[PDB]
């Protein structure tokens, strides 16, 4: 719940 | 040969799309209008097919109830954000830019285009919901108590003017590429090599527009201008949040429709 949008997209990216 | 290579360009990315995105527009469009095999979505334009309908629980709080569905809304996006993602790493230059401004790109990106998602499920009537089997009205949606009622109209004032271009889905690749492609989000470290880009798409977007609608008018120019009302549909959805923090007690909803908005955007 402190993992944001952000960590969504880097994921994605990864 | 110019000309050629925006064709191929534009071809890239509409097989790129059709990989990337179950969900298309020509799937919603035929759930709208029944080409489809199957049976149709169950309306629900009142309370009592409300209440009849149940296709989809703990009891919400007066003061959080609007923020709830808001938080809710956003995580269900997820996998619309990885589909996106997804895409995004198939547009030429894109994987080559600075791991940093393809997230940027991303993290602003995503809800314009979360938006024209949006408007492939919606029409002058209403918006589909619970993965296409459900049809939810536009005249009960906007009949709902304040705040509540002021939410979805807007999105549906966009949806026809949006979907009144008749943009197909090989159009909307080029556009949704266009969109992520925009040197100016803030926090961007290296601009140059993204409007390069961006003009790269702008011109495939220009030739497609001119090749597939030969008898529309300013049709790139009225593409263009949605942009705007999706930067302004989304820098407003905060205008959204300050009227709740302070509304006219109370924000009670019923446990179905706030069911149904975590659906919506
Ligand atoms: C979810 C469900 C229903 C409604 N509604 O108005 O009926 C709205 C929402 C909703 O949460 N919409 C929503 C949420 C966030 C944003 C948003 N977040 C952003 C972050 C950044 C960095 C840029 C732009 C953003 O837009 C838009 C809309």
């Amino acid at each position: 719940s402190n993992l944001g949008l952000e960590d969504i997209i880097r994921k994605a990216l990864m | 040969p110019e000309s050629a290579d925006l064709r191929a360009l534009a071809k890239h990315l509409y097989d790129s799309y059709i990989k990337s995105f179950p969900l298309t527009k020509a799937k919603a469009r035929a759930i709208l209008t029944g080409k489809t095999t199957d049976k149709s979505p169950f309306v629900i334009y009142d309370m009592n097919s409300l209440m009849m309908g149940e296709d989809k629980p703990l009891q919400e709080q007066s003061k959080e109830v609007a923020i709830r569905i808001f938080q809710g809304c956003q995580f269900r996006s997820v996998e619309a954000v990885q589909e996106i993602t997804e895409y995004a790493k198939s547009i030429p230059g894109f994987v080559n830019l600075d791991l940093n401004d393809q997230v940027t790109l991303l993290k602003y990106g995503v809800h314009e285009i979360i938006y024209t998602m949006l408007a492939s499920l919606m029409n002058k009537d209403g918006v589909l919901i619970s993965e296409g089997q459900g049809f939810m009205t536009r005249e009960f949606l906007k009949s709902l108590r304040k705040p509540f009622g002021d939410f979805m109209e807007p999105k549906f004032e966009f949806a026809v003017k949006f979907n009144a271009l008749e943009l197909d889905d090989s159009d909307l690749a080029i556009f949704i590429a266009v969109i992520i492609l925009s040197g100016d989000r803030p926090g961007l470290l290296n601009v140059k090599p993204i409007e390069d880009i961006q003009d790269n798409l702008l011109q495939a977007l220009e030739l497609q527009l001119k090749l597939n609608h030969p008898e529309s008018s300013q049709l790139f120019a009225k593409l263009l201008q949605k942009m705007t009302d999706l930067r302004q549909i989304v820098t407003e959805h905060v205008q959204l949040l300050q009227v709740i923090k302070k509304t006219e007690t109370d924000m009670s909803l019923h446990p179905l429709l706030q069911e149904i908005y975590k659906d919506l955007y």
